[PDB]
């Protein structure tokens, strides 16, 4: 029953966690890289970080 | 201001420094003794009751020879607090004798100057807070610096060299749009690019260049721009040009470089342009000598204006900031002035009193303008144009000139100055003249003018100006006849005698050859170009100065406008007026651009007569 239960639970935040991101860009914004987020792409995290698609492959390898 | 040029703003932190620095003198009452020179320049920004109510001072005085004399009856009296002189020493690098004679002679007890210099923006704001101490003194100012600079040579009497060094940036005058800086005269009125002494020219022009740099490196650096494309003309501008980006890549600071980067940049751009149209006033001496027709060139050249933009004759100012008359009459032909006024008067019938009076001043300034064109030397004024418009399009034939301009040297009276403006004009606008007319033009000129004026066409026959048929400073050695051809300067034209200016037509063909389609003209690399570029016109400017080095194209970034056209040698004011119109027309024709024009002084014919003597 408890098994159950928590899957019945993990199954409801995962249906409502799609489609509710609602993530904000701030006036202005930049990271890791420096020069301007609004010139490469968008690929952003959680908890306010920024990345240019680019310096996060360089990052990597 | 910020990427935006407010130029009113520039005038509110001059007045504020000078302000502060007054009132930190001393709280007591003060006399002041300003320099000649720069006196007019005050006083065109700070009234005198503003002066008396912000700062206790009481007191203006100049700078004499007559303060001598006063030393004991002026100098001798009042002095409350003590004695705060002013003196600009930008130019000739020497302080003058007055204050030195008069440090010994009265033996003042307390001596406070005030120096006039550029912003140092490279200060960037003290740089923060000198990093908590130099981080336990790593840095230090003590003795990192020569002793002094120019003061050095004052070593005498006390230790009183409480010096306050007053900022100092352009702000406009004569108009909005326009600023003005002082940087053609010294402190004995000789001319900054045309001294009377030919043993120094090379000397004085540096120093002008530097000045000219030192101030756009200011304006530059205040207003946080970066120039994308320059276009320099003539020699000097080469090394202007020069001298301007080497000292812009070497004392930038940091956290720019790093927007330079993010801005403009590589593979990417964000469509931000300022151009740096250069041009020098030797390349057309074909236009400073022609009769002025605007408003304000006949008021000008019938009565000098000073340093100020204001006259000795009349009493009620100029400034554009307070009236709103003198700015839609200033630059209006004098033709279509009565009938306006006529209208202006009519109008506020039916409709304060501040207008009524400033309507009465002007019409009784254009009435008694009107009347001393005419009744003085009556015709002389139409006669010299229809004279001039003559010998611009080319009339002249075979010893008939040596009749007319005789013609008019006694029948009516003329001043010295027209006659010498109108022989240089004739001997410049065929670019050459026989060696069969100099000795009786020279002669009758010694004969009627004195012993001296040999000298006078002797230096003056060197520049340029007085050639004859039988490093190079860019002069100009093409028939002017020809030059009618390529370009439309005679045919929409205004301030002269119906001809477009060659400056005009200059900086028309750098963004839009439509009349150089019309003639010579098969093929072009383009019609209508945003940027600045020069190609394919090459020949017409290699026979027109010699040497196709001239022009220069230079691209600084590597990959709704602002176009900084300096002046290096003096703006003549009916060039001014021809720019509005320019950029209204271009405007209209698709290209949207806003055109500051930077001068180094106004210039004008008979101001150049005297400072060639």
């Amino acid at each position: 029953i408890n098994s159950k239960n928590l899957k019945v639970e993990i199954n409801t935040e995962i249906s409502k966690f799609n489609e509710i991101y609602r993530i904000l860009e701030p006036g202005k914004s930049c990271d890791e890289c420096g020069k301007f987020l609004q010139i490469k792409k968008f690929i952003v995290f959680p908890c306010g970080h920024c990345f240019h698609w680019n310096c996060i492959i360089r990052v990597i390898l | 201001m910020n990427r935006f040029w407010n130029t009113k703003k520039f005038s509110l932190t001059n007045a504020d420094g000078l302000c502060a620095t007054l009132n930190e003198i001393s709280q007591n009452d003060e006399v002041l003794v300003v320099q000649p020179s720069v006196l007019p320049v005050l006083n065109s920004l700070l009234t005198f009751q503003d002066l008396t109510q912000s700062t206790p001072v009481r007191k203006i005085t100049l700078l004499d020879d007559q303060l001598s004399d006063d030393l004991p009856s002026a100098l001798g009296s009042v002095p409350q607090m003590d004695l705060i002189f002013l003196i600009d020493v930008r130019t000739s690098l020497r302080l003058p004798p007055q204050l030195l004679d008069a440090a010994q002679k009265h033996n003042l007890s307390s001596l406070h100057i005030i120096y006039c210099r550029w912003k140092p923006s490279f200060q960037n704001t003290l740089e923060d807070t000198e990093q908590w101490q130099k981080d336990g003194f790593d840095l230090n100012s003590k003795k990192t610096h020569f002793p002094n600079v120019i003061e050095s040579q004052l070593k005498e009497l006390s230790n009183e060299y409480t010096l306050y060094p007053w900022d100092l940036l352009p702000f406009p005058q004569i108009d909005e749009n326009v600023l003005l800086t002082h940087s053609l005269y010294n402190m004995e009125n000789v001319n900054m690019y045309y001294p009377n002494l030919r043993s120094l020219q090379s000397a004085t022009e540096s120093i002008l260049v530097d000045d000219m740099v030192n101030s756009l490196q200011s304006l530059i650096f205040e207003t946080n721009s970066i120039i994308t494309n320059v276009v320099s003309i003539g020699n000097l501008s080469k090394r202007c040009s020069h001298l301007l980006k080497k000292r812009i890549d070497e004392h930038q600071t940091e956290n720019d470089l790093f927007i330079k980067g993010t801005l403009y940049g590589e593979r990417t751009n964000c469509g931000l342009e300022m151009d740096l149209i250069i041009l020098e006033r030797n390349t057309d001496p074909i236009t400073p000598l022609l009769t002025q027709l605007t408003y304000a060139g006949i008021l000008d050249d019938l009565y000098e204006f000073n340093s100020g933009i204001k006259i000795k004759e009349k009493d009620m100012n100029f400034n554009y900031k307070e009236d709103k008359i003198w700015n839609d009459l200033k630059f209006l032909n004098f033709g279509s002035i009565g009938p306006q006024l006529n209208k202006l008067a009519k109008e506020l019938q039916t409709q304060l009193q501040q207008r009524q009076a400033f309507l009465k001043n002007h019409t009784t300034l254009s009435s008694d303008v009107l009347k001393v064109v005419e009744t003085e030397e009556y015709g002389s004024f139409n006669k010299i144009l229809e004279l001039e418009l003559e010998i611009l399009m080319g009339n002249t034939l075979n010893n008939d000139i040596e009749d007319i301009i005789l013609e008019l040297q006694y029948q009516y009276e003329v001043d010295q100055k027209k006659i010498l403006r109108l022989i240089c004009l004739l001997s410049l606008c065929k670019n050459s003249l026989r060696e069969k007319d100099y000795e009786y033009l020279r002669t009758f000129m010694i004969d009627s003018w004195g012993i001296e004026k040999c000298f006078q066409l002797e230096s003056l026959a060197e520049l340029g100006f007085f050639t004859s048929k039988t490093s190079k400073s860019t002069r100009l050695q093409k028939e002017y006849r020809y030059i009618s051809q390529w370009f439309n300067t005679v045919p929409a034209t205004f301030a002269y005698s119906g001809v477009v200016p060659l400056t005009m037509r200059l900086v028309q063909m750098l963004y839009d050859r439509s009349i150089l389609f019309h003639n010579y003209s098969s093929q072009q690399p383009f019609i209508l170009s945003r940027e600045p570029r020069v190609s394919q016109t090459e020949d017409l400017i290699e026979q027109l100065y010699g040497d196709s080095h001239a022009i220069e194209e230079s691209i600084w970034v590597p990959g709704e406008d602002i176009a900084l056209v300096v002046f290096l040698g003096g703006v003549t004011m009916g060039e001014i007026a021809i720019m509005k119109h320019l950029q209204k027309i271009l405007g209209k024709k698709g290209i949207n651009k806003r055109f500051i024009i930077i001068a180094d002084g106004l210039i004008n014919g008979t101001r150049i007569m005297n400072s060639i003597s």
